């Protein structure tokens, strides 16, 4: 994928994450579990919804075939009519089939970007308070309880709060 | 080993496939098929309004009043017209219909006629009006197109035949007339008495004349002769004038366009069923919310847009990646 | 806390909106509207060349020389032709104009005529040429189309009428002629003396004959009779030959195509104003550097390309993000 | 955005940067101020200019309606003409409207990429001589005067020159 | 300084250019030109089947049997027809050919005829059949179209001329006939004896009549008279009937459509060469695996798709970046 | 480029790498040399091949001009025919020329992404066992022989194996 996250450095998807497209699996003393990222899933949902309305609405004034008849002395006109209606049919077939191929490519890359962006958001917040394992996971240099995990997930992780504790653990 | 948080993405048991530019046959978590591919196989009412089912009749057979088409002598408003590829019952007395395709095209914007008796038969007091043909036989007897009048000699006389109608109906009116081209002179004399005759039609804009043509032709329905029909759409308050020394096939009626709108003729061998639809095709009716369809290019009603495609599926979810 | 460098991007007070695939109504720092939506509401000269303003005349009224159209007897080169939807002054003597639309189409590539006296009236020494109609009355007196000659009986005689013109003008030449279809035999005899007449026109490629049609028709402009006009484009060095025992409406003139080029007929009720333009539409003139417009599909000159869109705005700058 | 910089890790735009699309805000002992990046702004300007000429030039041979007339006995031909001209009108409307939606999407992502690329360029040059704060800013581990800032901005920052000084400050 | 690994990409000596949206004239390591721009400059056989080369003949000259076109009296199956823009040898006796373009259109789906003697000349026992014209002179003597029969007076008599043919050939059959329009009455009397004549043609669907037209016309090939030709495609098992009191130009032959298929008429001044092709254009033959071409829009055979482009090159490799 | 690698942080291409689109140049005690990355080159090759078949196959039912003739009394019909055939010709010209411009843009960015993705793959595997020089190169903090280089190249570099040795060298 263009952004290198899906089927990339994050090797596989999570069957156990049922309530969204992107999210978290945490692991600490209290236990473990999956949780969807609400903000990024909804933003992706709004975009994709808009895309599927936009593709649909652009082909609302497509060419429509009208049934006409022609006599045996009107073969050139009949052929002209046939060429014209078939001509537009091929134009709109091409249009519909290409828009879909192109938008499918972009949709898959959009999702890939959203995962990568979510990873970078979490990474740029944790800094050197964690180890980056390279598989989409971060290992904490300080104990991160359930309320600490939720600050990571909702984007309010307090780096200065854990700086000194992490620094000590990482050094010794 | 310490506490961990991991970033990841959804996977499910989906087997939905999509194509992209770089790669075909891609499994995705969610997908939206945008192509309707199915129909009910039935001809249906369109918004509660039944089509006009011509049966074995052609448009010409209907409007002329071919006696095999009598069920169509008075018809209600329609949503579309069903006609067979090769209807049996058209011109029972053989001939032609000038600008026939143009007439059929007019019908695609017409949803109802009122048939109006514009030239009552009883008013032809100087000519015989009872004439028919075994080509249009009814119950083993010579008959004729119901909407038309075959003017012939009376008392070995055919005086100049003149009829006139002012369109005061309130709408444009379809009127049809014909000229008889006989097989031979014996046919010319016994029907019309006069030789070297003409048929003349005139409105404010139309000026049309025919001289009949006596010629030996292959028998069609038993007849060497031919009837050549023409038509016009007479404007409101315009007058049509007929004039003939022989060979005129006069209308008795006119078809006032009583209802206008998007319509059409559908070519089909099938029959109307007790079903309702918003979109009809020659293969059957479509009932879908999908934007595209691949059923048939020729549709009537509020239809999806037609494409030749076998498949149109939009990825909505992400790539579905094995656990 | 130490020294810092920050990477960032432009924001301004822009309220410009664009649409994208994933999101509509996006504010951007800079944007380029590529759709022209305005016109001056005026009919104008096109590159300094005025249109031909027909006024109340039709193309037919002009070329035949309907006396109500006398301002058009000699016209300079034009850039386009303005005609009303339903001009009053066309065929003042009622009838028809064969291949009239084809004639109008020819005009879209013609920018000037030279009217040439091809068959001087004075040369019809055996026929009367002064005949007119109250249908074409001028100052309460019978008159006639200025470009045409009504040949009638002279000394109770109508000998064979023959006229010939060799196109030596240097260009293709439009020529028009007509056939009179009278209302009755009294009209036929008093005008032409002969009965069972014909009109014959022949060039190297055209061979056209009419026999006149006497029929009772509704009065149009007071006349039951009709004049059926035809036309041809006579090639350089080709000869046109006219021949008639009666009912011929001869041209006195031919219209040599003196200038060719991209032109057209614009349907409008409006009038020419003292303004100049490079692109004219029926709603008014366009003056823009923009590639697209949505004013009217039917334009003349060096025009932008027409689309149905209400809006076409390209993002050039970036997303405009609140401080 | 696809690249995660604009309205992303760089949260907002700068009203105070008036002379370009992308650039810098520095802060040191001598003072502070905004400056556009000249090279990246010009490269974006050339691309966008080319795009707006390319979209314009592709619709130079669009279909043009010719005014024709038809008699009352030429209704099928009139309808054919109408269907054809309307058919092409809808094709070009669709074409113009879709090209614009697609190119607008790409333009916004192109700008996003250019910001991200500029950030990474600066980052990959400063290395561990700075702290990455996560908001588009770098905090120096050594004093960086006005002439030092300009070496960062014009792409000639001397990492080996500051290595040892930074190393000491970062450790103690 | 320690051990190193570096990530990088291919560069070569390629000078291949491509255009993109953001940037034109981009050098890339590899590229695929998808536009065919070359042809062999020759007219060729199409799949081993030679075209029909009309030479100086028109389609009409061929089918009528203009004596200058005798090499074409019996022709084998063709892949396409080559005709010159302005062939010299068409209607040697001057006139016209009704629905000529429609006939030419029919030919684009026809690949072979069998010429069938449907109305042997010897069977006109009551009329002279030897008549010709100096307009169709052969070896300084009056001759005539080979496929046609000029019926004239015999023993100062022209009795009613009647001929009939039932299409039992197994396929649709092209049949052509004509009407002679003389220059003057002396021509009418000396050829046909009768005055006020007609030509009548009838099948089950066609009913066509002409009365001849005597008129002074400019001489074409020495003749003031004209021959107006018409045609029909007679259905299997249908009968054509001819009937005339004078002026009939009868066919002796019919052209049974013996082979159908995708074909066409190519306008060219060139000549067939000993070469083979799968795709032919008026400029020469194309031999390519490429999907597009810009040679000529009018092609015959298995062809690439035509575009106006000067260039179509797809990047396949990456940007080619200086070492 | 959109992804910032080609003509980006990796300044130039390698004439000396002849057997693929993307790959490696290593340098150690045993010597030096170029090697293509087989997996990423083949995946790019499959994508590009699919793209060139897809563009070709979408214009298989393009409009084809049929030669018709018209009399001097059929000028409106002739013009209609001309407008129609020319109309479709311009539609398909536009279609072919735009698809190519758009797909060329994407192809170049796809390659750029593939290089960047390959760089990140190697980076996320080596971690702090190497120095990131900023030019597409990594400098090892431990001796990396030929068999060590091949583990990097085929994606099985053993980070825990070198952790302790690297850690010591990086510190002193
Ligand atoms: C045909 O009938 C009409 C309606 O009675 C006649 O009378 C007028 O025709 C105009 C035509 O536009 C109508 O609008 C009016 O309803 C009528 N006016 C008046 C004052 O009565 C018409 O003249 C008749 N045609 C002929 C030839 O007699
Ligand atoms: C009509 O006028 C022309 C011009 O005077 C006649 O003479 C020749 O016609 C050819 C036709 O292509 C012209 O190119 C030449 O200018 C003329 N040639 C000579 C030698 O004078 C033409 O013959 C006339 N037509 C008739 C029937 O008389
Ligand atoms: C013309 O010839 C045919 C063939 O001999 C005649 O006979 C029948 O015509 C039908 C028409 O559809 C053919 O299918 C058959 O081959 C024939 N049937 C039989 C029983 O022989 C046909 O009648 C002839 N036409 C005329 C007017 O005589
Ligand atoms: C984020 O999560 C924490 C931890 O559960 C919660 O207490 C807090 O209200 C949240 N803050 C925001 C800004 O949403
Ligand atoms: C697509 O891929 C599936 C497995 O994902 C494979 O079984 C199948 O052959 C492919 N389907 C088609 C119709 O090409
Ligand atoms: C677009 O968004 C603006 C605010 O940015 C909002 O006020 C407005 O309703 C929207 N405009 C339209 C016409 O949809
Ligand atoms: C970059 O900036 C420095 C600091 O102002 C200046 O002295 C130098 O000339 C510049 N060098 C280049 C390569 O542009
Ligand atoms: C394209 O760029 C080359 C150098 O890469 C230059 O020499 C040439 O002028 C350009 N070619 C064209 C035809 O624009
Ligand atoms: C990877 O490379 C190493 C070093 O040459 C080799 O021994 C090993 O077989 C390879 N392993 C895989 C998984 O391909």
């Amino acid at each position: 994928g263009l952004f290198g996250a899906i089927a990339g450095f994050i090797e596989g998807g999570w069957q156990g994450m049922v309530d969204g497209w992107y999210g978290y699996h945490h692991s600490n003393d209290q236990g473990s579990g999956y949780a969807a990222d609400k903000e990024s899933t909804q933003k992706a949902f709004d975009g994709i919804t808009n895309k599927v309305n936009s593709v649909i609405e652009k082909m609302n004034t497509q060419f429509e075939a009208v049934g006409k008849e022609f006599s045996n002395l009107e073969r050139r006109l009949e052929n002209l009519n046939k060429k014209m209606e078939d001509g537009f049919l091929d134009v709109w077939t091409y249009n519909a089939e290409l828009l879909v191929l192109m938008e499918n490519e972009h949709t898959l890359d959009f999702h890939d970007s959203n995962v990568k962006n979510l990873y970078d958001k979490v990474r740029m917040q944790l800094r050197d308070n964690v180890k980056e394992l390279g598989n989409g996971c971060f290992e904490f240099y300080h104990k991160c309880d359930d309320e600490c995990m939720n600050s990571v997930k909702n984007g309010t992780y307090d780096y200065p709060k854990y700086e000194e504790e992490s620094k000590l653990n990482r050094n010794e | 080993p310490g506490d961990q948080i991991c970033i990841g993405y959804h996977a499910n048991n989906s087997t939905e496939k999509v194509d992209t530019i770089l790669e075909r046959n891609v499994t995705v978590t969610h997908a939206k098929d945008i192509l309707e591919k199915t129909h009910n196989g039935k001809l249906c009412k369109l918004n509660g309004i039944p089509p006009l089912e011509l049966g074995d009749c052609s448009i010409a057979g209907w409007l002329l009043g071919n006696p095999e088409c009598d069920r169509l002598l008075s018809v209600p408003e329609w949503s579309y017209i069903m006609e067979k590829e090769n209807p049996r019952d058209g011109l029972c007395y053989p001939g032609s219909f000038n600008d026939y395709e143009e007439l059929k095209h007019l019908l695609s914007s017409v949803k109802h006629f009122e048939k109006v008796k514009i030239l009552p038969k009883d008013r032809w007091t100087q000519h015989t009006t009872t004439g028919g043909s075994r080509a249009c036989a009814v119950s083993g007897n010579p008959s004729f197109f119901r909407n038309m009048v075959w003017l012939t000699e009376k008392g070995s006389n055919y005086p100049v035949a003149k009829g006139s109608y002012n369109n005061t109906s309130g709408e444009q009116m379809l009127i049809i007339w014909g000229v008889h081209h006989p097989n031979d002179e014996t046919e010319q004399r016994t029907l019309y008495q006069n030789v070297g005759t003409y048929v003349s039609v005139g409105t404010s804009t139309l000026n049309k004349r025919s001289t009949p043509e006596i010629a030996t032709r292959p028998k069609v329905n038993g007849q060497g002769g031919r009837m050549e029909f023409s038509w016009t759409l007479l404007d409101m308050w315009d007058t049509i004038n007929f004039e003939s020394t022989g060979n005129l096939i006069a209308p008795e009626y006119g078809f006032k366009i009583s209802k206008r709108g998007s319509s059409g003729i559908m070519k089909t061998e099938g029959t109307l069923e007790n079903c309702e639809t918003k979109c009809q095709t020659p293969l059957g009716a479509i009932n879908t919310t999908l934007p595209f369809h691949n059923v048939h290019p020729l549709t009537i009603g509020e239809c999806p847009k037609y494409v030749k495609s076998e498949k149109l599926v939009l990825a909505t979810g992400l790539r579905n990646v094995p656990q």
